[PDB]
This record gives C-alpha cells, sequence and structure tokens, in this order.
C-alpha cells in the first residue's frame, strides 16, 4: 502493499515475499558456508546458502556476552523486521539463536555498502549521491511513519547496494536492546553520532539527518570529514574517537568544497548538518528541497554505474 | 626458542571460545588444561617483538594466589598468549549473566581479593591496563583470579617503533583520562584504581554502569569530559557504608584524587572485619 511503489519495485517487493515463504524456521546445520562480506566492531557477515530453500543470504553473527532473558527479549524485537518491507530496507529471513551467536539472516546485496563502493570508487559522483540520498530518506521514512523506529546507525556502511540498482538501509534500531547489549561490548574508530545525542539530548530522526549529511560529505570527498582537510589536502581533489566525538560537539559541522559541487547540494548537506536538532531540516523538508527534486528528475544509471565501479558486467 | 617460548606443535588448540578486545581464545591443552589467545597483532615487525618478549620476561614472573598463571607465549604459527585455564565463570558471567546470588560477606572477600592480586601487581610495578570482571576469574568458586594484565606492546598495531593506541573492547571500566587518550600516557596506577571501581559498583549493585543509556557514543564523551559518572543510588541497601566511600574515591574524575591499591586493600579488610 500500500506504498508509493512504481510497478517494478513491486514486482521485486513480491518475488521477495515469495522467496520468503519457501524460508521455515532457520537452523544452523541448514546452512553451508560460501565466503565472508565483512566484519565489524560487533559483528562478522557470511555468504551462506540456505540448503532447505536454495536460497543465497547474508547471515551476520554477533556474540554476545548477555543473560539469556536480554537474549531472548533480543531475538523477540528483532521478528519485527520481518514486517519491515520495503524497497528501500535490506530484507530479511530470519532471527535465531545458537552456538552462543545471535544469527540475522538478511538478503544478500552483491554491491556491498557504500563504504566498500567508496574505497573502489575513489569519490562518489554528485548525481550518484542524488539517488542516494533519496533512497536514504525514503528508507529512514518508512522506518519512522510505518513503524516508530529510528535507525541510529546511518553510515556508508549501513547503505547497501547490488547490481540491480537498489540502494537499501541496513542495520538500524529494531531492537533496543540490541542496541544497548552492543554499546556495553564493542567500541568503533570513527562515529557518526549527532552533536545533540553526545550530550544526551534525544531529538528523533534528527540525528540520522546528521548522520546521513555526514555520510553524504565523506562520500563525495573520499573521506571522512572529521576532522576537516587541511588546506593543500582537499585539492587533491589519526584522530581517537573522544576527540572526533569531543570534535563533532564543539566545533562547526563539515561543509563539501566550494566550486566543485553545485550550490543546491552544498544547501542540502548543510541543511543536514545544523548542529542544532530543531533548526535542522527534517525528512519531510529534505524530501522537497532543490538538491532532491533534481536528483529525483536526473536519469541516473546507477546499476551501471556501480557494476562499472565495483568491476561487475552490467 | 626463546625463554618461555612454546615450540610449534606443542599446544593442542582445541575448542574456540570466544574474541574481546585483541585476541582470540581458544582452550588448549599443554601439560594439562590452558587458555591460548592468539593476539590480533600477527604481523610484528622486530621492534615489536622484542618489546612484547621483555614484556614476558616481566608478566613471567608475576606469580601470586589472586593472579592468573601466566604459562608461556607462542610465535609459531602464530603470536599467542598461553595462561592458566580457568574452571567456572568470570567474575561478569556471575553478576551479569548466571546472576548468582552472593551474600554481603562474599562480595567483599571478591574484591578483597581483587585488591589483593592487584596490590601485588603495582607492588611489582606493573599496571593492568585492562581490569574488568571479564578479566576477574572466581576459580573453583573459591579463589579469585586476576587476568589479561599488562601487555601494553601488543593492544595496539605499530608503525616501526612507535604505537597508535585506539580503545577496543568495552569502555565501561575505562577511565575518564583512559577515555580521551590525551596525555603522554593514559594508564596508571590510578586509572586500574578507577576500573576497580567500576567492579565495586557491579558486585554493589548487581548492574553494569551507566543502565539507563544505550547511546556509547554519549558515554564515550560525557565520561571523557567529565559530564557523566555511575550512579551510586544504584548501591543495593546492604551494601556498608564505607564501601560506598571507598568506591566514590576510586571513581574521582581526576586520577591525582584516586587512593592507591594499598590504601584500598586496608579499608576492605578492615570493612569485611566490621561486618555482621
Ligand atoms: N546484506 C548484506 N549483503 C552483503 N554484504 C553485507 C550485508 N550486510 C552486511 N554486509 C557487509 O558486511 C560488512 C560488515 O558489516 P557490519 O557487521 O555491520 O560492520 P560495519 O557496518 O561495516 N562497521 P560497524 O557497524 O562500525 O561494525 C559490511 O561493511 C558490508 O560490506
Ligand atoms: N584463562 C582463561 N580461562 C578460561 N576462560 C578464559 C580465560 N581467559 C579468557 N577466557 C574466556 O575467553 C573469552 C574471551 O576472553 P577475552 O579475549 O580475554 O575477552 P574479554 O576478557 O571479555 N575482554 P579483554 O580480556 O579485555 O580482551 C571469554 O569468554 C573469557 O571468559
Ligand atoms: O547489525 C547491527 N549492527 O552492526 C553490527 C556491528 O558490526 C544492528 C544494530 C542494532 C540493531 C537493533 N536492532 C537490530 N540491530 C542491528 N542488526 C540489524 C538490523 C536490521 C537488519 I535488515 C539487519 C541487522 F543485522
Ligand atoms: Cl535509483
Ligand atoms: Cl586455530
Ligand atoms: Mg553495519
Ligand atoms: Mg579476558
Amino acid at each position: 502493499e500500500e506504498l508509493e511503489l512504481d510497478e517494478q519495485q513491486r514486482k521485486r517487493l513480491e518475488a521477495f515475499l515469495t522467496q520468503k515463504q519457501k524460508v521455515g524456521e532457520l537452523k544452523d546445520d541448514d546452512f553451508e558456508k560460501i565466503s565472508e562480506l565483512g566484519a565489524g566492531n560487533g559483528g562478522v557477515v557470511f555468504k551462506v546458502s540456505h540448503k532447505p530453500s536454495g536460497l543465497v543470504m547474508a547471515r551476520k553473527l554477533i556474540h554476545l556476552e548477555i543473560k539469556p532473558a536480554i537474549r531472548n527479549q533480543i531475538i523477540r524485537e528483532l521478528q519485527v523486521l520481518h514486517e519491515c518491507n520495503s524497497p528501500y530496507i535490506v530484507g530479511f529471513y530470519g532471527a535465531f539463536y545458537s552456538d552462543g551467536e545471535i544469527s540475522i539472516c538478511m538478503e544478500h546485496m552483491d554491491g556491498g555498502s557504500l563504504d566498500q563502493v567508496l574505497k573502489k570508487a575513489g569519490r562518489i559522483p554528485e548525481q550518484i549521491l542524488g539517488k542516494v540520498s533519496i533512497a536514504v530518506i525514503k528508507g529512514l521514512t518508512y522506518l519512522r511513519e510505518k513503524h516508530k523506529i529510528m535507525h541510529r546507525d546511518v553510515k556508508p556502511s549501513n547503505i547497501l547496494v547490488n547490481s540491480r540498482g537498489e540502494i537499501k538501509l541496513c542495520d538500524f534500531g529494531v531492537s533496543g536492546q540490541l542496541i544497548d547489549a552492543m554499546a556495553n561490548a564493542f567500541v568503533g574508530t570513527r562515529s557518526y553520532m549527532s552533536p545533540e545525542r553526545l550530550q544526551g539530548t534525544h531529538y528523533s530522526v534528527q540525528s540520522d539527518i546528521w548522520s546521513m549529511g555526514l555520510s553524504l560529505v565523506e562520500m563525495a570527498v573520499g573521506r571522512y570529514p572529521i576532522p576537516p582537510p587541511d588546506a593543500k589536502e582537499l585539492e587533491l581533489m589519526p584522530m581517537a574517537i573522544f576527540e572526533l566525538l569531543d570534535y563533532i560537539v564543539n566545533e562547526p559541522p563539515p561543509k563539501l568544497p566550494s566550486g566543485v559541487f553545485s550550490l543546491e547540494f552544498q544547501d542540502f548537506v548543510n541543511k543536514c548538518l545544523i548542529k542544532n536538532p530543531a533548526e535542522r531540516a527534517d525528512l519531510k523538508q529534505l524530501m522537497v528541497h532543490a538538491f532532491i527534486k533534481r536528483s529525483d528528475a536526473e536519469e541516473v544509471d546507477f546499476a551501471g554505474w556501480l557494476c562499472s565501479t565495483i568491476g561487475l558486467n552490467q | 626458542s626463546d625463554d618461555w617460548e612454546i615450540p610449534d606443535g606443542q599446544i593442542t588448540v582445541g575448542q574456540r571460545i570466544g574474541s574481546g578486545s585483541f585476541g582470540t581464545v581458544y582452550k588448549g591443552k599443554w601439560h594439562g588444561d590452558v587458555a591460548v589467545k592468539m593476539l590480533n597483532v600477527t604481523a610484528p615487525t622486530p621492534q615489536q617483538l622484542q618489546a612484547f618478549k621483555n614484556e614476558v620476561g616481566v608478566l613471567r614472573k608475576t606469580r601470586h594466589v589472586n593472579i592468573l598463571l601466566f604459562m608461556g607465549y607462542s610465535t609459531k604459527p602464530q603470536l599467542a598468549i598461553v595462561t592458566q585455564w580457568c574452571e567456572g565463570s568470570s567474575l561478569y558471567h556471575h553478576l551479569h549473566i548466571i546472576e548468582t546470588k552472593f551474600e554481603m560477606i562474599k562480595l567483599i572477600d571478591i574484591a578483597r581479593q581483587t585488591a589483593q592480586g592487584m596490590d601485588y601487581l603495582h607492588a611489582k610495578s606493573i599496571i593492568h591496563r585492562d581490569l574488568k570482571s571479564n578479566n576477574i576469574f572466581l576459580h573453583e568458586d573459591l579463589t579469585v583470579k586476576i587476568g589479561d594484565f599488562g601487555l601494553a606492546t601488543v593492544k595496539s598495531r605499530w608503525s616501526g617503533s612507535h604505537q597508535f593506541e585506539q580503545l577496543s573492547g568495552s569502555i565501561l571500566w575505562m577511565a575518564p583520562e583512559v577515555i580521551r587518550m590525551q596525555d603522554k600516557n593514559p594508564y596508571s596506577f590510578q586509572s586500574d584504581v578507577y576500573a576497580f571501581g567500576i567492579v565495586l559498583y557491579e558486585l554493589m549493585t548487581g548492574q553494569l554502569p551507566y543502565s539507563n543509556i544505550n547511546n556509547r557514543d554519549q558515554i564515550i564523551f560525557m565520561v571523557g569530559r567529565g559530564y557523566l559518572s555511575p550512579d551510586l543510588s544504584k548501591v543495593r541497601s546492604n551494601c556498608p557504608k564505607a564501601m560506598k566511600r571507598l568506591m566514590a574515591e576510586c571513581l574521582k574524575k581526576k586520577r591525582d584524587e584516586r587512593p592507591l591499591f594499598p590504601q584500598i586493600l586496608a579499608s576492605i579488610e578492615l570493612l569485611a572485619r566490621s561486618l555482621p
């Protein structure tokens, strides 16, 4: 279904629901390892084959040392992912527990994350980033309107793409117990957290919009923008975690370089990076921004650009 | 091979237990049960390997009833630390996973043995750098064994002779100056005292600190800036008032204001006597 789908998005959404019905209960011995898709600060992802169904899935395994009551609640809250079906949300097959590891089985995206695509592209073109912004905005809108879910972890590594041209969000906070469990267990080296949530202030999805603009700047210049590039480094066109957080809170937000990006794109990320969470643009304001309306009209062969950037075939 | 180095093919590496902040632990057999931690640093430079060997020479002579026995190390097939295998669970598993119900007299004794082992480490001029309930084991349910101490040389990847130190694993036990990573060396005896203060919090509250905050980066910033500290009101009603005062002194934001373990151990021992 009842969403603003074009006839191709609805057919792919139907095809995913069809394959999902071939998947009964997920068990560890029903899977066969193919290859590793990558590892994060608290998880590891494998390409696997679900032998009873023949489907290829991305299986994330999270090893948490928690009390079983919390673990059982985590597996419970993850079951909401069965109802998160959108062309901009990574599909979901099942979440179960075995051998001391939480398994989250999801749709395999053969284009990887935009973090991987970024290293292979050096920089991502503005016209490509326009299609990404539309997908991230509409993905965040689906999660908040249809499920009251806030993402809380918008960043290039959690925006997934495939050779069909789909751009989907993943690793969002559907389970609040899982967020707190991994907050106690691991740490990263960077951060896309908004300055107000760093100080304990909660402004709904305004923080996710900050994270998007930060990701758009990183993908546009090909470099994590905290701290800003230093002079001659920019015309080529090791901070610890606490210093990065202190910088986000106490320094002016980053910005796109002048001249090399259109004024609409520069204004779009500036409205996304206003440190004041209330003056910061919200999801409805961004969807009618000049940069989004222009990119929504542009014809961009994203699938062709992606496979070309990665080395795949069309 | 070198002193206290275990040659290739001597340890029968068994089941994989889990990964921590700087290695992956396996259950092994080598003249009995052992824990083998495959270090994350797999490609050490001669400068780092020499600094690591110098630190092994220190750690292998730290022998105490409350200190997990250091049994040696390996370089082939990969860099590894071999320690005594602990039967039972760590203090973290008892408090937060199994939820073992200890009486106050036993919780004070756990803190007393931990302060005993920490006092010995600092007497030998060794900074733990990683004290946490995960590195405190209740061996055979009675004796407290502190593990994963020192090893500063392999808790970072080396660029020749200089090393960049980054936060790894949990942060709940890190002092504000350790979080910031700004002073010449953030780790000190007083930063161990802070971590011991967090362990006291776990014992006397049954909870990890900052239970109401699920945003890790908020915790890193506010603890590092001195805006956030453990809620001492979560302390259970049967906790002796001297233990709550001692806990507050260990958790002081400025490291110059934290007591040292000779005084900490003396206070816990006095409270263990002045107790029903
Ligand atoms: N559904 C998927 N299909 C294909 N690749 C995937 C999928 N999900 C995750 N990956 C890959 O697995 C990698 C590891 O994921 P993850 O465990 O979330 O760590 P991360 O997001 O990259 N970094 P971090 O979140 O800070 O720990 C990602 O970077 C992707 O390249
Ligand atoms: N000597 C040991 N005997 C038995 N189990 C151990 C021993 N050392 C570690 N373990 C277990 O091995 C797993 C991984 O430990 P470890 O890699 O040390 O991570 P951690 O202690 O949780 N954090 P850290 O020690 O700071 O890296 C945990 O389940 C520990 O309980
Ligand atoms: O995956 C996560 N963090 O990354 C791990 C660090 O490497 C993650 C983090 C928080 C969370 C809350 N509820 C689910 N959560 C996650 N999982 C997840 C969510 C949606 C999909 I679709 C697929 C997933 F795996
Ligand atoms: Cl598109
Ligand atoms: Cl192995
Ligand atoms: Mg991720
Ligand atoms: Mg340990």
